[PDB]
RNA sequence: UUAAUUUAUUAAUGCAAACAGUAUACCAAACCUGCAUUAAAAAUUUCGGUUGGGGCG
RNA sequence: GCCUGUUUACCAAAAACAUCACCUCUAGCAUCACCAGUAUUAGAGGCACCGCCUGCCCAGUGACACAUGUUUAACGGCCGCG
RNA sequence: CCUCCGCAUAAGCCUGCGUCAGAUUAAAACACUGAACUGACAAUUAACAGCCCAAUAUCUACAAUCAACCAACAAGUCAUUA
RNA sequence: GCUACCUAAGAACAGCUAAAAGAGCACACCCGUCUAUGUAGCAAAAUAGUGGGAAGAUUUAUAGGUAGAGGCGACAAACCUA
RNA sequence: GCUAAACCUAGCCCCAAACCCACUCCACCUUACUACCAGACAACCUUAGCCAAACCAUUUACCCAAAUAAAGUAUAGGCGAUA
């Protein structure tokens, strides 16, 4: 099958971490403190944020596997 | 690694000094390279018993590619160490008893 | 006008300074250490005097270094003491002729190991040498631990030394539980070694990593001033009280 | 230079996509394809090539019905939108194909040979000898590539036990695993090579600069090539 | 050529740049799909003026006010003259503890009152 | 350019290391390294002397 | 010189370069232009419509087969004396 | 007497023939005083164009040319749903 | 940002003959074949017509990209801020 | 005698010594001199060339470690101008 995707127009893959990660029981030392991106070797794992606070302009909806309204058919409108 | 030695010969700047370096010492000149030489044989005690080309016992100097892919990831050999040797030699006495 | 000192001792200066002067002694000493590497691209003489022919006279031989250049993938990877050559190379080897350039490309080779002291496989492009000094050392453990800084010629090396000194000055459970004698003889085989906790976690990091880390331990909120004003005022009154 | 391409649609849909011409510009912005650019605008249609494809919750045959028959600029043959069931695929249109047909997309692969029309498709297993089709695959649930421009067809040769040798229009033959779909009959748009130019402004309407102006010295592969037919070139991964 | 010791004003750029420059003017609210202007009411400075009735106090002072020493008002002499009274009389009957000290004024964060002072809520 | 040093960068080659089966023999797949060759580029250069003005004689 | 047009901005605006017709060679093909195309296609070259036609050659060069050969609308050439 | 001009929009430094005193000197190709000036006084107030759009999935093949006959080819400049 | 090429969204072309047209004359517009004026001129390339096109291989307002061991080239060794 | 001639001080160069500094409030990485919103990609690389040898293709101090004699000695160098 011809796919319709193609990878110079999608979002392209992250490069890998450094081979600090890969050592058991040794903790990275990035710029997580002085809060500016640097050329140092400088690059660690954020975790995810999410705002605590709803706001009208910055509203996600959930997906549609879990609407209130969703149902197994679908209908024809 | 491609061994190479340079040219002009060094002026000898001193003995504790820096030697200083000319934009003519950096042409080299290939001499012997690590390749094209005969490979020779590390020497492995197997821990198990192999088709032809081992036996738990005694040792078996074998080829290196077969050693670092099949006897030393799957633990079936062990490199011949001067520390290793003195336990299997030792199990290998309290084996054969009189 | 002049300058008071060198300009090959600036480095030496802003170390001296203050920020980069909290270092400790050690860390301070293995970056000011600096010693010549291991030949590996030119053969060493064995002697200091040589007796050239055509004339019987000895004469001082030296042994000079390469210099050769560390990309990335170096850093990134588990190499020798080998890497890239950019040097001229005459055309039939005459030098009569024409000087043009050649850059040699050591090789590279994707395969597996298993360290055992950190108990995980890494995919590393290992070359030939670097597989030989494994070879020679009886393993890849005693290959990083006694191989120094000016050996290994890459990040991940120093930072697999570290990792594993850590591991065996803490005495962390490195495997698990239910079986303690595996763990035993693991520690009992690197037990030549043994760098103290304080002395390991600097050993491998680059400037800057120092610099970070230094600021990350010496960094504290500033303490409200009310609680040293209630604490003199309280030490105050007594002393003018017990009097 | 900020060169992006206009292929930004992950979706298969039925509207024309508006797109940019180039003009021989990478994405470093030198030119390296001479002859392009400066033409009328055009807009791209989804194409779907791939013949046989089943719908949601579908695996068996399923029948189709062309509507009109149109025409598309960035080729030389022409298209024809057919409906078929809950959905609508832009399809390479063929010969004495007009408003109202019917075809079939099979794949059930039969004992012997299907007398097929020219407007449906079967797996060349169920073809008789000699049969003009087009739209040939390469390889199973690949899509169709080869034999796609407008009037060329080609002819079944012979089978073997699990191959099916193709005539290409290039005289040269060329395998192909059985159970691959392919097309039969001649694409539309026929007598294309005796559409007279007239005039320059049809070149350049099509987008097509004139070729270079400078005195080339032909050198020693100008001359006429009387070569031998290239062996049969195999797709059939073997063992 | 164009002026280049000038700085960039307003009125220099063409059509598409008249707007998003400005002239340093605080925005109280922001923009729609309908190229409305949705103005916030908590978001403009609204000016506190109190009552100046019974205000005896001229703008201007008398020159038979006579002078004084000019000192820096430290935290020092506040801290002495506010918390140190309290703290010695708590002190000399027999109930002071080091444990809370937050019925004297300290705080030890700043996210339970509004009015906060390093990160500084207030505008002035 | 068929005047001079050379292929520094390709595709084809032969050799050496790297993988895996194979009854005293053959097969050398995808991707790295060095040596020598073939078509395109090229890193550089010069174009001697008298010639009752210079070339031709 | 097929035509319209364009070229030496600032001494030549032309018979000079291009244009449809014709001929030669190369390519079995999916993601960044070529091309979201498939040997009625694409790229590399010579003249440049419609009418009469393009007769010969691999000794020399290159290209293709390595079968000693094919190619000239590929580079070029088609006598003298009595 | 000319109007082969002017008024607006687009691009462009932003105060560049309004008043006052100096007008002895200084720039008008000479003068009055002012499109080649020194200091003070303040013009232009938006409704004009911008400053823009909360997301998850899905939908959009029958041109324009008075668009109603006809006729095409260079196959085309505009829309939504839960 | 002048000029060679490309890209996305726009604008321009009275009137007559309109043979269906990369048709003709001809406004505005694109370029400049010749005469006359000056070469320290209005101008480090101007002034009127005689000029070719002006429904398309035409011109233009905006924004972006292709630069020297190169860019571009309907090939002038033409252009890349006099 | 009109045009016009001279009147010293901002300081300017190198030594010895000394190591020299960087927020009063706001604005400064987008159209810097802009208060306010959802893809995190951005360094780690033989310098070259002119001249000289009457050309030029090998070669030509410049390389950042205190003086001097050794010594311009052995050496390298189309074994030559040179280093
Ligand atoms: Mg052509
Ligand atoms: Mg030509
Ligand atoms: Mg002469
Ligand atoms: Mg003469
Ligand atoms: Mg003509
Ligand atoms: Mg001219
Ligand atoms: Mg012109
Ligand atoms: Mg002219
Ligand atoms: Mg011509
Ligand atoms: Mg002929
Ligand atoms: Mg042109
Ligand atoms: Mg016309
Ligand atoms: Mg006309
Ligand atoms: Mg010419
Ligand atoms: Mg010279």
């Amino acid at each position: 099958a011809y796919e319709w995707g193609v990878r110079s127009t999608r979002k392209s893959e992250p490069p890998p971490l450094d081979r600090v990660y890969e050592i058991p029981g040794l903790e990275p030392i990035t710029f997580a403190g002085k809060m500016h991106f640097v050329p140092w070797l400088a690059r660690p794992i954020f975790p995810p944020w999410d705002r605590g606070y709803k706001d009208p302009r910055f509203y996600r909806s959930p997906p549609l596997h879990e609407h209130p309204l969703y149902k197994d058919q679908a209908c024809y409108i | 690694t491609v061994i190479v030695e340079r040219w002009w010969k060094v002026p000898l700047a001193g003995e504790g000094r820096k030697p200083r370096l000319h934009r003519r010492h950096r042409v080299y000149k290939l001499v012997e390279d690590t390749k094209h030489r005969p490979k020779e044989n590390l020497e492995l005690i197997l821990t198990q018993s192999v088709e032809n080309v081992g036996v738990r016992g005694d040792l078996v100097s074998v080829k290196k590619s077969l050693g670092r892919n099949r006897l030393l990831p799957q633990g079936l050999a062990v490199y011949a160490s001067p520390e290793n040797k003195k336990l299997f030699e030792e199990e290998k006495l309290l084996r054969q008893e009189g | 006008p002049l300058h008071k000192y060198p300009v090959w001792l600036w480095k030496r200066l802003q170390l001296r300074e203050g920020i980069c002067s909290r270092l400790p002694g050690h860390y301070l000493r293995s970056l000011e250490e600096e010693r010549t590497p291991t030949p590996v691209h030119y053969r060493p003489h064995g002697a200091k005097f040589k007796i050239n022919p055509k004339n019987g006279q000895r004469e001082r031989v030296e042994d000079v270094p390469i210099p050769i250049y560390f990309p990335p993938e170096s850093q990134r990877g588990l190499w020798g003491g080998e890497g890239w050559i950019l040097g001229q190379i005459y055309a039939n080897n005459d030098k009569l002729s024409k000087r043009l350039k050649k850059v040699w490309k050591p090789q590279l080779f994707e395969r597996e190991f298993y360290s055992e002291i950190l108990d995980k496989k890494f995919t590393v492009t290992v070359t030939m040498r670097t597989l030989d000094l494994i070879d020679e050392a009886y393993g890849l453990d005693f290959y990083i631990l006694k191989a120094s800084g000016e050996d290994l010629c890459s990040k991940f090396g120093m930072d697999l030394k570290r990792g594993m000194l850590l591991r065996l000055a803490r005495q962390d459970p490195q495997l698990h539980p239910e079986d303690p004698e595996r763990r035993a003889a693991i520690y009992d085989k690197y037990k030549e070694f043994a760098i103290p906790e304080e002395e390991a976690e600097w050993v491998g990091l680059t400037l800057e990593e120092a610099i970070e880390k230094q600021r990350l331990l010496e960094e504290k909120d500033p303490v409200p001033l009310f609680k040293i004003y209630v604490a003199e005022l309280i030490q105050q009154l007594q002393q003018q009280a017990l009097s | 230079a900020n060169f992006v391409s206009w292929k930004s649609r992950t979706k298969y849909t039925i509207t024309p996509v508006k797109m940019r011409k180039s003009g021989g510009r990478d994405h470093t912005g030198r030119i390296r394809v001479h002859g392009i650019g400066g033409g009328h605008k055009q807009r791209y249609r989804m194409i779907d090539f791939l013949r046989f494809r089943p719908e949601e919750t579908k695996s068996g045959p399923f029948e189709e019905k062309v509507i009109q028959v149109r025409y598309d600029p960035c080729r030389s043959a022409d298209i024809a939108l057919v409906a078929g069931g809950s959905r609508k695929r832009w399809i390479i249109a063929t010969e004495n194909m007009q408003a109202g047909d019917t075809i079939l997309n099979s794949n059930h692969i039969g004992r012997m040979a299907v007398a097929a029309r020219e407007g449906d498709a079967h797996p060349l297993g169920a073809l008789p000898v000699g049969t003009l089709i087009n739209n040939v695959e390469s390889e199973p649930g690949r899509g169709a590539q080869y034999i796609r421009a407008a009037g060329t067809c080609g002819v079944l040769l012979r089978k073997v036990n699990g191959t099916a040798i193709i005539q290409l229009p290039s005289k040269r033959q060329m395998q192909v695993l059985e159970t691959c779909v392919a097309t039969v009959g001649r694409v539309s748009n026929v007598d294309h090579n005796k559409r007279v130019i007239g005039k320059a402004g049809r070149n350049r309407w099509l987008g097509k600069r004139p070729n270079s102006g400078r005195w080339h010295r032909k050198g020693g592969w100008a001359g006429r090539k009387i070569r031998p037919l290239p062996p049969m070139k195999s797709y059939v991964k073997l063992p | 050529g164009a002026d280049r010791m000038s700085k960039w004003t307003s009125k220099r750029g063409p059509r598409s740049f008249r707007g998003r420059k400005g002239r340093g003017a605080k925005g109280i609210g922001f923009l729609t799909s309908g190229w409305r202007f949705v103005q916030i009411k908590e978001m403009v400075p609204e000016f506190v003026v109190p009552d100046l009735t019974g205000f005896k106090l001229k703008p201007y002072v008398s020159y038979l006010a006579p002078e004084s020493e000019e000192t820096p008002l430290t935290a020092a002499q506040l801290f002495s003259e506010a918390v140190a009274p309290a703290i010695e009389k708590d002190f000399k009957d027999g109930t002071f503890d080091p444990d809370n000290l937050e019925k004297y004024g300290f705080e030890p964060t700043q996210e339970g009152k509004l009015f906060q002072l390093y990160p500084r809520n207030f505008l002035r």
